[PDB]
């Protein structure tokens, strides 16, 4: 109760941070990422075993910026992140805010063999309330680092539809709570996720439409996070999404993001923004 | 090969749903476009950008058998065509069963499906294809009568007495046989009356006198 | 109440310009000096007006019309004037 | 389809000819040329297949 | 005579009528012997023949000529700073266009044009690769790599001449920039070959307003350099003596109208020759004479330079013609819209005068509406008469309309799973149609509003509008009132002028809220005109039907409209009950934003935005506790949590809850609070007075390509709510929520960057007279719309 | 952009300068393109500075330094430059400058501070060559203008035919028997009397005519040296030109044009062009024409012949001592560090050479 959801939603908030390829920067394959006109507003809930439930609305904003060289995409820019999660099990009501910042480069090679370079520092302020419990505030001014590094690889099997898998290593130096109702340690996450992108394009004449999925798996070696240590994890992620840009449209498709069994499972993240101009 | 296209040209789209037989045009003209058996399956680009509802991209080849072909015996035949590929863009599908009356509208496309008809009927007394633009003609002779009728309807929802004179004389001078004129003379009267001059107005008094309609 | 915004009809009118106007002159010295009407009234013979209608905002109307019939010579270019309007 | 027509053939449909006088007398149109059709019509036939090769 | 073996093998390959129909060799060949210039050279060698060889005999008939390789689509690949648009005019202006084969011959027509292209650096040999394609048939594709010959760098710009000014300050002065501050992104060194008739036409305006008016250059000017890093520029100004202008009089009669143009023209005695003001006194022919009748106007004026008593004068001339009279107006472009709903944003009739204040006027009006964006003028005259002028319009008619589930920010009010069917106007009648059902963390607030702008002449708009709130205020900062709510009003707008939009109309409110937690701010306006309700549980149902007269004012002089520069926005709002509703009261709201700039390119803008606002009961009753002012976060004081300014929360001692919660911010519970309860919970107040001092200087992080989305500003509110209904004897020991208090002031950063998912309001700022009970927030954006 | 730097080829160590002073003259040179040259007359080694400053040094060392001000414009908050770029040459005992400011300055060697001036049209670019009294200064607009020795009373300008799309006017004119040929900036010889000009004969010299896309062929900054009777000028990709002094109208170009300066010794006329290659041309004929395209794109300067070698530059400061019958002997130093622009002289057995950061030294081998 007080280390296994009262001290343990750091874990969480360290997982709502980690995503796929398209999620973390967009869509910057067969894509122009010249200007720096994208947003990605995400927003959805989750519960982990014991009564728990999380709500957060993890919003993206940044500008890239687009080099060319002989055969190697190297796509740099940075992105300021905001994200508010309602966390509230049964006795307390989380009310952060991680501001924070970072900045990304890709490694495009020509058989599609990217090595995708990710760091992102975040700081989040806690306002906790333990409700039924006789405490009062709990507010924590710690703080996160991201040192993800994606490699995958991409397997042309038909002119329009690609299969692509994945392998991603994310590191992390965060240290958790303080002053816990406790001290804390400096010990590193290590969250890492395999799989498989099955991807299904098509076009027409002036139209085209996207129609992704995917089936991927996590699994971390390293995992002692102790504000008693954290085990092992091991969950699918199956991502089935749709995108379609019509000159008189901008999307189509859903977001479509569910997690398999584990200790938190991310139920929903639906982030559809069909609009037409007529 | 020139006999790999006509063994399929009697198997035209009416077996095939929508992309069968559409790229099979494209075939021969790429090769050579001085064939005996390529001849007609090469200026047939009018076609491709008029079947996939693109009526401004199917615009710009329309000028293309007045220089190359002065002496064919269809120059007379395609000056009756050329108004089907203008009136499409007279009127549009959304107000179509919505009840909206399309005469108040751009009538730019209107000439252009005119321009073709009027050197039709002035170009050769007796061809072969003018009797169906006599029921067409009559369409595109009170849509454009109308479209002067609703300027001249608000200059008299304004105030403005010798705006609206300046557009009834301009449906007195080219529109003889048209519904629009009916309407159009007791905008004339309302006018005269209240300006002061009434030296003419006593013989644009009277409208209703036998059509009671 | 509601501002109305201006409402010119008609031809400018100049006072110099209406008083040298005699009876008989030519169609080509009276569109020449005053200009062409924008009045034209094709019923039977081919007679100009020379209306200065104007309406400012809440000031209510004006009208200074003119009557100048002509014939196939273009002569009796008699003068009605209407400088009060009723 | 090589001869055939196709895409919006709602041009078919109109509304019939209607004739008035000029009981008024002698208003008549005289000036005709930019938006009116011609005195004369023609004599012609129906049909479909437009031959569309210039 | 003719010859039969003409025809060689694989010449009928590509072309079978262009390489072999072409030549009059057939049916018709006459010459025989001195063939030169008959059928090889006169038109068979357009088509495909640059050989050399003549065509002989058959019995040394060696030509065998072969069909050369055609040409494909070139993509140009190693794309260095060029685009492939600009890139497509080098095939067939100078060069061999798609179908026709190259001759391997005329490639130098192909490769000199390309070089030749490159005039906006100055590359006189650029790296072209005239390579042979390794393939030999097929569609082939041809190796183009364009690189680049020299560099772009300037050396250094001097200038010479000073007899009068510095050095320095002409650097500044001109569009050369060398130099990067720590404020802005500009002063690289780039050099343009069109910019050199930029920098040198304010050079001679700069010393023409000194009175020198014998300015000229000594036959020299900037040689040409195509970037060989040896550039050297010389600009050796002459200057004379200030002279003095004298006045101007009037040679000739302007129209009749030369009464009216003395006083403007006439200037104060002791101004000397000006530049920047013979510019701006040619065109004052169309303020006052041009808005007559005429639209083509000729004036002239010479300088008559007098170097004797130093005195320059000049003579104004006119060549006017026919009075200019104006005839029927076109409109062309009318597809989606009638042409009756763009007729009276015009000011310019038929059969009238043409005024130059009546054009422009309904060239303003016409692109506000958002129909279309692209609006021009072609005053074109009719070649019969010299009188009777057409004006024709142009338009785009772009589309609009949205639709999308776009969630919202997440700081203010929490993630908004906004649908937003926003079916926008219609299909050409102008009816500003709008339906927005959005749902927030807080609310649920719907709408459908049908508004016609023209339901009179002139100006008067009729429009109804339909919402549904169902807000529940637990979420929202506050404490009660779960509020449901929904109505109808129409409103008919009367403007009386070009910049007030004076309205009034009536409309229906219903309201039923229930769970309302007692407390003091609300239950002295349940005890007025009212009964007592139940202190003893929740749920505490209070149903309200009204029928409020509604009225406004808005003054909206702005140039811009988007990110305005100068000008005032003024906005007023009141309501009152009719006789005959249920309750009896009034508010006003009062908005002003006010920009001033304080510089000449409208870049430095200061913007006084301020927010009043005030409401009381009619006699004896009380304004409700759902209808108050509330100062929060980033829409009055950017600084504060969402509604927090104003007066607290002062709670009833009773057993009121429902289950026995612990606190649920109400006392005499199981903690043992029974007396002095009280919390930090805002109610809102009758007042409220809110001001905020803004500048708009530009921020050093983008000055590229674009800089009208990126707004960066900074700021310095200031705010303060509160009772004027609050006992102030009865209630001792409490903070008196009766008079105006402290006012509480912010001051922080903003920024106003467009997003492609709607607009990106960010303002951070920092609290600098936070007090007790109002509680502060930092980052505070606004995306989703 | 389109070549890079070549590698260094072996080298050759027979002879190694040991004493090089390094006297930090003006406050630098920087990246501008002029005609500062350094002078040596009487054991007096003359160094001047764009800033405004001319301090004076000695062979041995570098010693006997005076510091003068004759370019600051400026006695209210602070001082300004010049921009000195005409060039330091010694007549008489009076040292003529320019300026590009369209300022002429007569630096006295008594002390330097009197220094009478006069205004001029024109800039000063080329190097003022002094003869018979008069101070040829060619701007870079054409036009040529005489100064006297004492105070400069009559100034007669002539100016030629000069297009546009031009470059530089550095081209320095000398004199030959009364004649003054002049370096023409069009394409053009100019050989005319140094009295008003009045007679001007043109002869096109270079392959303007003949191309039609170009940039920069009109303009040659070199010099023409007049030995036996034969005039030596040049032009931009074509040759010289070596007619008579009696103003003849035969002409014949070979191949291969030059912008750098050349010296005339002997049969082997040295020759450095864009190319960065050393080559030797005879008279007519051209006989053993050895090429050096070893050392391309390396920014050589002029070059002079110091105890029987060809001493050039390098855009980092190296060294070259080129051989004067076949130039296969290279000899590398290092004695610079930053680079070398200025072209270098050779008077009086003391090798002059001038760096980017406003030093001179002395190389004695």
């Amino acid at each position: 109760r007080n280390a296994a959801a009262l001290f343990s939603v750091d874990y969480k908030a360290f997982l709502n941070e980690v995503n796929n390829l398209n999620k973390r920067m967009g869509d910057l394959r067969d894509i122009n990422g010249e200007a720096g006109a994208w947003a990605r507003i995400m927003s959805g809930t989750g519960s982990a075993s014991g009564g728990f439930s999380d709500n957060y609305t993890h919003v993206q904003v940044g500008v890239d910026k687009k080099h060319e060289l002989d055969g190697l995409d190297l796509f740099t820019g940075f992105t300021v992140t905001h994200t508010d999660s309602s966390a509230s099990a049964d006795v307390f009501s989380g009310k952060t805010k991680s501001v924070g910042a970072g900045l990304y480069a890709s490694a495009m090679f020509d058989s599609g063999a990217y090595i995708d370079l990710i760091g992102k520092y975040v700081h989040h302020d806690n306002e906790y309330t333990a409700t039924f419990a006789g405490l009062g505030t709990r507010d924590y001014s710690t703080h996160s680092w991201y040192a993800g590094a994606e490699a995958g690889y991409r397997y042309h099997v038909t002119e329009d539809a690609w299969i692509e898998p994945q392998a991603e290593l994310v590191y992390g130096s965060v240290s958790g709570k303080q002053f816990a109702w406790m001290k804390d340690k400096d010990y590193n996450p290590l969250i890492g996720r395999t799989g498989v992108d099955v991807g299904k394009s098509f076009s027409g004449k002036d139209w085209k439409v996207t129609a992704r999925a995917g089936l991927g798996y996590q699994f971390d070696l390293l995992a002692n996070g102790e504000t008693i240590k954290g085990e092992k994890d091991s969950r699918m992620l199956m991502s089935v999404g749709l995108n379609a840009e019509i000159r008189d449209n901008v999307r189509f498709g859903l977001e479509f993001e569910k997690s398999a069994f584990g200790k938190y499972n991310v139920d929903n993240a639906v982030n559809a923004n069909f609009c037409y101009s007529f | 090969p020139p006999n790999e296209i006509y063994a399929t040209a009697q198997q035209k789209l009416q077996d095939g749903n929508w992309r069968q037989a559409i790229t099979q045009l494209e075939a021969l003209d790429n090769r050579y476009p001085f064939g005996p058996y390529s001849q007609q399956v090469q200026l047939d680009l009018i076609y491709a950008y008029y079947k996939n509802a693109d009526l401004p991209l199917a615009q710009a080849a329309i000028d293309r058998f007045i220089r190359l072909n002065p002496t064919h015996p269809n120059i007379d035949y395609v000056m009756y065509m050329r108004g089907l590929t203008n009136m499409a863009l007279d009127d549009s599908a959304l107000q179509g069963f919505f009840g909206v009356d399309r005469s108040d509208r751009d009538p730019q496309h209107a000439r252009a499906a005119f321009s073709d008809f009027s050197k039709l009927v002035r170009g050769y007394p007796n061809s072969q294809y003018t009797t169906d633009a006599t029921k067409r003609l009559v369409f595109l002779k009170d849509r454009l009568a109308k479209y002067e009728y609703s300027v001249a309807e608000y200059y008299t929802e304004r105030g403005a007495w010798v705006a609206v004179v300046n557009r009834v004389e301009g449906m007195l001078r080219d529109y003889p046989d048209t519904q629009a004129t009916r309407d159009a003379l007791p905008l004339m009267e309302n006018a005269y009356r209240q300006m002061q001059m009434n030296a003419q107005a006593e013989k644009v008094a009277k409208i209703i006198a036998a059509n009671s309609s | 109440v509601v501002y109305r915004p201006d409402i010119n009809q008609g031809n400018y009118l100049t006072a110099n310009d209406v008083s040298k106007i005699r009876v008989g002159m030519t169609q080509q010295q009276v569109a020449y000096a005053l200009g062409t009407p924008l009045m034209s009234d094709p019923f039977g013979t081919n007679t100009w007006f020379y209306v200065f209608r104007q309406q400012p905002g809440h000031e209510g109307v004006t009208q200074q019309t003119l009557t100048l019939t002509f014939n196939s010579s273009g002569v009796l270019t008699n003068i009605d004037n209407k400088p009060a309007l009723s | 389809y090589k001869r055939q027509v196709s895409g919006d053939e709602a041009y078919l449909e109109a509304a019939p000819l209607a004739e008035l006088h000029a009981p008024a007398g002698m208003i008549l149109p005289v000036t005709s040329g930019d938006y009116a059709i011609p005195v004369t019509n023609g004599s012609g036939a129906v049909g479909k297949a437009l031959d569309i090769r210039p | 005579f003719v010859v039969k073996d003409i025809h060689f093998e694989g010449l009928q390959r590509v072309a079978v009528g262009a390489a072999l129909l072409s030549m009059p060799v057939r049916t018709g060949d006459t010459v025989n012997d001195e063939d030169i210039s008959n059928t090889i050279r006169a038109l068979f060698a357009t088509g495909n023949f640059e050989d050399v060889r003549v065509l002989r005999d058959g019995d040394t008939l060696l030509v065998q000529v072969k069909e050369r390789p055609t040409i494909a689509s070139i993509t140009f690949s190693g794309n260095k700073s060029v685009k492939d648009d600009m890139l497509k005019q080098n095939l067939e202006a100078s060069g061999v266009r798609v179908g026709e084969s190259l001759d391997r011959t005329t490639i130098a027509d192909i490769e000199k044009g390309l070089e030749d292209f490159y005039y906006s650096v100055g590359k006189y040999s650029a790296s072209v690769k005239a390579v042979v394609t390794p393939l030999p048939r097929n569609r082939v594709d041809l190796k183009l790599v364009f690189q680049e010959g020299v560099s772009a760098e300037i050396q250094q710009i001097n200038i010479v001449g000073n007899h009068a000014f510095t050095t320095d300050e002409l650097i500044s002065h001109f569009q050369l920039r060398d130099e990067v501050p720590w404020w802005n992104v500009v002063g690289d060194r780039k050099y343009q070959k069109q910019k050199l008739a930029g920098d040198l036409e304010t050079l001679r305006s700069y010393y023409l307003d000194r009175g020198y008016a014998r300015f000229n250059i000594d036959s020299t000017q900037v040689s040409l350099t195509p970037d060989k890093k040896g550039i050297y520029v010389t600009v050796n100004i002459t200057e004379g003596d200030q002279y003095k202008l004298s006045g101007v009089e009037v040679s000739g009669n302007l129209a009749g109208h030369s009464a009216e143009i003395e006083q403007l023209t006439k200037i104060e005695p002791g101004e000397l020759y000006n530049g920047t003001k013979v510019t701006k006194m040619e065109d004052d022919i169309k303020k006052l004479l041009g808005r007559y009748g005429y639209a083509y106007p000729r004036v002239q004026s010479m300088p008559e330079i007098n170097d004797a008593d130093k005195t320059v004068k000049l003579r104004v001339n006119v060549d006017a013609g026919n009075r200019f009279y104006v005839r029927k107006i076109r409109f062309e472009g009318n597809d989606t819209s009638k042409d009756a709903v763009l007729r009276r944003e015009m000011r310019q009739m038929e059969g009238a005068w043409l005024g130059s204040d009546l054009v422009d006027q309904g060239k303003e009006r016409l692109n506000r509406l958002g129909f279309f964006e692209t609006v021009d003028t072609d005053t074109q005259r009719v070649p019969g008469s010299p009188d009777q002028v057409d004006v024709v319009y142009k338009v785009k008619e772009r589309n609009t309309g949205s639709f999308c589930f776009g969630i919202g920010y997440g700081t203010e009010s929490g993630v908004s799973f906004q649908a937003g069917v926003q079916q926008d106007n219609w299909l050409g009648t102008g009816y500003a149609v709008g339906i927005n059902g959005t749902k927030n963390d807080y609310q649920t607030y719907a709408e459908l509003s049908v508004t016609n702008p023209y339901f009179t002449v002139d100006g008067v708009s009729l429009g109804g509008r339909l919402f549904y709130n169902d807000f529940q205020a637990d979420d929202a900062d506050l404490s009660d009132y779960t509020n449901k709510s929904y109505g109808t009003d129409v409103t008919l707008g009367f403007p009386i002028n070009e910049y007030n939009s004076l309205r009034a109309g009536l409309g229906y409110v219903h309201n039923s809220l229930s769970n309302m937690q007692p407390q003091v701010a609300m239950w002295r306006y349940l005890y007025s005109m009212g009964e007592h309700p139940s202190t003893s549980d929740q749920d505490n149902s209070f149903k309200t039907d009204d029928f409020t007269f509604n009225y406004g004012w808005t003054y909206n002089k702005l140039d811009r409209g988007y990110f305005p520069t100068d000008g005032s926005r003024v906005n007023l709002t009141g309501k009152v009950t009719i006789p005959g509703s249920d309750n009896e009261y009034y508010k006003v709201t009062l908005d002003t934003a006010t920009y001033v700039p304080i510089d000449d390119d409208h870049k430095w803008v200061v913007l006084g935005r301020t927010r009043w606002g005030y409401g009381d009961g009619l006699g004896g009753k009380e304004m409700p506790f759902y209808e108050n002012f509330y100062a929060g976060g980033s829409s009055t004081v950017r600084g504060f949590q969402s509604n927090t300014i104003g007066p607290k929360a002062v709670y009833f001692p009773h057993q009121a809850s429902n289950y026995d919660p612990d606190y649920d911010y109400e006392c005499a519970t199981q903690d043992g609070a029974k007396d002095l309860c009280k919390s930090d919970d805002a109610v809102g107040g009758n007042a409220m007075a809110v001001a905020s001092l803004e500048f708009i200087t530009p921020t050093p992080f983008i000055s590229d390509k674009y800089a009208n989305s990126v707004r960066t500003s900074f700021f310095w509110d200031m705010g303060t709510v509160w009772d004027t209904n609050w006992d102030s004897s009865q209630y001792s020991g409490y903070p008196d929520y009766s008079d105006p208090s402290n006012i509480r002031m912010s001051a922080g950063i903003a920024l106003q960057w467009m997003s492609p998912l709607g607009p990106l309001v960010f303002s951070y700022a920092q609290p600098f007279k936070k007090y007790d009970g109002d509680k502060a927030e930092q980052f505070q954006f606004n995306i989703g719309k | 952009d389109v070549v890079k730097m070549s590698p260094l080829p072996t080298v050759e160590n027979q002879f190694t300068p040991t004493t090089a002073w390094s006297t930090s003259v003006g406050s630098g040179i920087g990246n501008f393109y002029s005609n500062l040259h350094p002078a040596l007359a009487d054991n007096v080694v003359y160094a001047a500075d764009r800033a405004g400053l001319v301090k004076a040094l000695n062979a041995d060392d570098g010693k006997e330094i005076w510091s003068v001000s004759l370019a600051e414009k400026d006695g209210w908050f602070s001082k300004e430059p010049a921009l000195l770029s005409g060039g330091v040459t010694v007549s008489g005992g009076h040292v003529y400058i320019g300026s590009e400011k369209a300022q002429v300055y007569a630096l006295n060697t008594s002390d330097g501070t009197v220094a009478w001036q006069t205004k001029v049209a024109g800039e000063a670019l080329s190097r003022p060559v002094v003869s018979d009294g008069l101070v040829l200064i060619h701007t870079s607009n054409g036009q040529l203008q005489a100064l006297n020795e004492a105070d400069g009373a009559v100034k007669w300008t002539v100016n030629l035919d000069m297009p546009s799309l031009s470059l530089r006017g550095e081209s320095a004119p000398t004199t030959a028997f009364g004649a003054a040929v002049v370096g023409g900036d069009n394409g053009r010889v100019s050989a005319v009397l140094m009295e008003q000009g009045q007679m001007i004969w043109q002869q096109r010299i270079s392959q303007a005519t003949g191309s039609t896309e170009i940039d920069r062929l009109s303009d040659v900054d070199t010099t023409p040296v007049v030995v036996n009777g034969v005039v030596f000028a040049l032009a931009y990709n074509g040759n010289l030109t070596a007619l008579d002094l009696r103003s003849g109208q035969i002409m014949w170009k070979r191949e291969l044009g030059s912008v750098n300066d050349f010296i005339v010794d002997g049969n082997r006329i040295y020759l450095v062009d864009q190319n960065d290659r050393v080559m030797a041309l005879t008279i007519d004929g051209g006989v053993t024409l050895w090429t050096q395209s070893d050392l391309l794109h390396r920014l050589l300067t002029s070059p002079v012949l110091y105890n029987g070698n060809l001493v050039v530059g390098d855009s980092e400061g190296y060294l070259h001592w080129i051989n004067v019958e076949d130039g296969r002997f290279v000899a590398q130093q290092k004695v610079d560090s930053s680079g070398f622009q200025t072209e270098p002289v050779a008077a009086d057995g003391k090798l002059l050479i001038q760096a980017k950061d406003g030093t001179v030294y002395s190389i004695t081998r």
